């Protein structure tokens, strides 16, 4: 079975930059290697085919190199909606076997997050758990810490985090922390501090409540 | 008007069966090979099943091998895969894609997809609950906690809202249940004089609840 890995696994690049993507396959494919993009909740769409040509209606500035093992994808001009992620392919045996994917991320500047807490609902409390929600609003770049402070307490193994997909219009991520307890265990504690650390941030910023 | 129209994914029990199709429209699905490709959460594009043109023969990935079938009906110009004992590790998005070794030999035709998801839970609602705004500009939201399986739809204001708002990537809670947040910014001056209703849809379990989000008591 042939083995394609491509390299790198993800990059951050801006409009406008010149980007090259690798593909290395364990053995010679003669040029039989085809590039797709794949966007979120969508199918692939075939960009080039046999290592160098331009699949019909897909934009001039892709473009395909290689054979034998070596293969190459290069982007021109990066374009916005050329964020994707980028997968090689080789058709010259059965099966046809894929590349583990390049994500092409959207390199911009610092963006700090504005930091939102938000308390259990009386709705919710009535059914014997009780979820506290963190939210990172339109940041950059994606790493960040969130720090779960219960009455001066540190978390383990009990919040879970979700992080949105790069934005459309400022390419900004944003992330939800959740806390999830008990009623009983939520009740008999006071000061809820959600602690916030980021590139963005001068110091790192908390947001609490009163019980 | 050539395109590749799947479906038949959904939630099975480990063990169990399913039968996805892949019908084709404006071609001869027996002209092409049609594979089998998929996509795990997160994961890369997994080959796992091909048929030859004119159904001469039939390959399978080594996961897959003894437990799924692929064909077609011609005369329904759709192909077909059957998933007999189905594991944990078969949930995926599954993806058909015609292809033949005549040029361009690469996969230039695909379906949407469907996922298929194999679990020993049952289906499951959510539970939608509001994120009161605490306390310039300011933040509110849905929490739609405790559902399965997946996919969850949000929207605000049935659709006329659409700015600053991210609903989150669903997170499998150690519960076995998904549960995700739909959030937005709003200016703090037309809130309390503008109403707010999320719109959460859950599909699999026919639930449909629309949540005022207001501000809260003390």
């Amino acid at each position: 079975d042939i083995q394609m890995t491509q390299s790198p696994s993800s990059l951050s690049a801006s409009v406008g930059d010149r980007v090259t993507i690798t593909c290395r396959a364990s053995q010679d494919v003669s040029t039989a290697v085809a590039w797709y993009q794949q966007k979120p909740g969508k199918a692939p769409k075939l960009l080039i085919y046999s290592a160098s040509f331009l699949y019909s209606g897909v934009p001039s500035r892709f473009s395909g190199s290689g054979s034998g093992t070596d293969f190459t994808l290069t982007i021109s001009s990066l374009q916005p909606e050329d964020f994707a992620t980028y997968y090689c392919q080789q058709s010259y045996t059965t099966p046809p076997t894929f590349g583990q994917g390049t994500k092409v991320e959207i390199k911009r500047t610092v963006a700090a997050p504005s930091v939102f807490i938000f308390p259990p609902s009386d709705e919710q409390l009535k059914s014997g758990t009780a979820s506290v929600v963190c939210l990172l609003n339109n940041f950059y770049p994606r790493e960040a810490k969130v720090q779960w402070k219960v009455d001066n307490a540190l978390q383990s193994g009990n919040s879970q985090e979700s992080v949105t997909e790069q934005d459309s219009k400022d390419s900004t991520y944003s992330l939800s922390s959740t806390l999830t307890l008990s009623k009983a265990d939520y009740e008999k504690h006071k000061v809820y501090a959600c602690e916030v650390t980021h590139q963005g941030l001068s110091s790192p910023v908390t947001k609490s409540f009163n019980r | 008007e050539v395109q590749l129209v799947e479906s038949g994914g959904g939630l099975v029990q480990p063990g169990g069966s399913l039968r996805l199709s892949c019908a084709a429209s404006g071609f001869t699905i027996s002209d092409y090979w049609i594979h089998w490709v998929r996509q795990a959460p997160g994961k890369g594009l997994e080959w796992v099943a091909g048929i030859t043109p004119a159904g001469g023969y039939t390959y399978y990935a080594d996961s897959v091998k003894g437990r799924f079938t692929i064909s077609a009906d011609t005369s329904k110009n759709t192909a077909y895969l059957q998933m007999n004992s189905l594991r944990a590790e078969d949930t995926a998005v599954y993806y058909c894609a015609r292809f033949v070794f005549f040029l361009p030999y690469a996969m230039d035709y695909w379906g949407q997809g469907t996922l298929v998801t194999v679990s020993s839970a049952s289906t499951k609602g959510p539970s939608v609950f509001p994120l009161a705004p605490s306390s310039g500009t300011a933040a509110l939201g849905c929490l739609v906690k405790d559902y399965f399986p997946e996919p969850v739809t949000v929207s605000w204001n049935s659709g006329a809202l659409t700015s600053g708002v991210h609903t989150f990537p669903a997170v499998l809670q150690s519960s076995g249940l998904y549960s995700l947040s739909s959030v937005v910014t709003v200016p703090s001056s037309s809130l309390g004089t503008q109403t707010y209703i999320c719109n959460v849809n859950h599909k699999p379990s026919n639930t449909k609840v629309d949540k005022k989000v207001e501000p809260k008591s003390c």
